[PDB]
């Protein structure tokens, strides 16, 4: 876990009383699949 | 002049007294302070412009007095009132999360946040 | 008598040793002042009173020692 | 880099390594702390802070 | 006689006192050098502080020295 | 007589103790010089005359001890 | 006779104490050198002449104590 990942997890936790706007909610959870590659060859996508 | 900024907001982008929670404990900047680079830990932050005082709850970030008297504070999220009961509910969950569980480390971060909440 | 007169002049000398500590003590207060003001230039207006206070208190312990020296010298 | 609202120029920038942070000419007009691993943290911190901007 | 011997002995004891003052002066100056090296710029404010700190530390040393002189000379 | 002559020699031995503190002091000024200069690489042109001054003053205390030793030694 | 000669020997013993300060002194300079050099790296070439100067002065204080000892011896 990277330093900014460390901060990230904290920020996400920090978004907990409710009052939480959409931009907060998007900033808290996002969907993406990092597609790792080798040389062409592709270790198949897995959620970021 | 103080700079306080978030990715999604800008808060103060000097300002009389700023009290900051850092790797080096807590650091205070008042007028000119000598130039520092300090990583801000998960935090409770106070900014005072005159006697008027504003209290911020901060997710950690970076602090840098620039040698041109620009206190660059950058952090992911700052109002302390907004953060403040739902968080208590979460804290129960976070204890549960530590029990089962990088996920272990994440739950440890949740414990750090739990401490950070206790200050509030 | 020779023994008593000797004792006054000797005893005075012994007392003088205590003062060495105070010399170091004063310096320590000043060192902290210099470093402190260095770390935040605007801390000075609060800190400079504290520094003079610290000097005075450290000096006071020295004073008590020095009093004992002068008492042995002169009575 | 979105040069104008009617133009767009592809642009690049260099992200500064932890090695870069270490030997940066002025690094004495900032108070580094040896005990803190501010390079290994700051590298990471600017890796993201810059990258997010590039994406934006 | 014993008293005259005692004048010389006593004087010697007072000379010991000086060691502390020597250390004291150095401590003020060490802080000066550190402070200046930290700021490049605190120096003009700090310089009168440093002189003051030297003087007061030295003063305790002077007291040791004068007691020695009184014992030497009589 | 013998006792007084003896006393001068004893007193000379005793006097050396004062110097030790100045010794430690000199080292401290140079240590500070090295540490400051290692932090800046370049403060040195400002710092160096200050450093010489501090050295001289610390040294001067040791000198006072030494001359008092000479007053006792030579008579 | 006995007392004066005795006093010279005793005083000589006392004289060694002054040297102890120099002993600490030399070390403090070298410690500073090692710390400075490990912190900066590159300062060393300017700093090494300065370090030798500081060493010489620290040793010298002990030497003065020693020379008074030699007079007593």
């Amino acid at each position: 876990i990277s330093y900014a990942a460390y901060l990230n997890v904290a920020a996400q936790a920090i978004r907990s009383t409710e009052l939480q706007t959409a931009s907060v909610l998007n900033r808290s959870q996002t969907d993406a699949f990092y597609t790792q590659y080798k040389n062409a060859s592709e270790p198949t996508p897995i959620t970021k | 002049k103080l700079q306080f900024a978030l990715p999604h907001e800008t808060l103060y982008s000097e300002v009389t007294q700023v009290n900051l929670p850092a790797k080096s404990g807590r650091i205070g900047v008042l007028a000119n302070h000598v130039p520092t680079v300090e990583q801000l830990l998960p935090g409770v932050v106070e900014v005072m412009e005159g006697s008027n005082s504003k209290k911020f709850f901060i997710s950690g970030g970076f602090a840098t007095v620039q040698p041109d008297s620009q206190l660059c504070v950058t952090a992911i999220e700052a109002p302390l009132e907004s953060f403040s009961e739902n968080i208590k509910n979460l804290l129960a969950e976070a204890k549960k999360n530590v029990s089962s569980s990088r996920e272990a480390a994440e739950a440890a971060i949740q414990v750090e946040v739990l401490e950070n909440l206790q200050s509030v | 008598m020779q023994l008593v007169l000797a004792a006054k002049y000797i005893g005075a000398g012994i007392s003088t040793i205590g003062l060495l500590g105070a010399g170091i003590g004063i310096a320590i207060v000043f060192a902290a002042l210099i470093n402190g003001v260095s770390r935040n230039p605007s801390i000075k207006d609060t800190v400079f009173p504290m520094a003079i206070l610290g000097f005075a208190l450290s000096e006071a312990t020295g004073l008590f020692c020095l009093m004992v020296s002068f008492l042995l010298l002169f009575g | 880099d979105p040069v104008s609202s009617l133009s767009f120029e592809p642009s690049e920038k260099p992200i500064f390594n932890a090695k870069t942070i270490e030997q940066s000419p002025s690094f004495g007009k900032f108070e580094i702390d040896t005990d803190a691993n501010v390079p290994r943290d700051l590298f990471e911190y600017t890796l993201a802070n810059q990258m997010l901007t590039a994406m934006a």
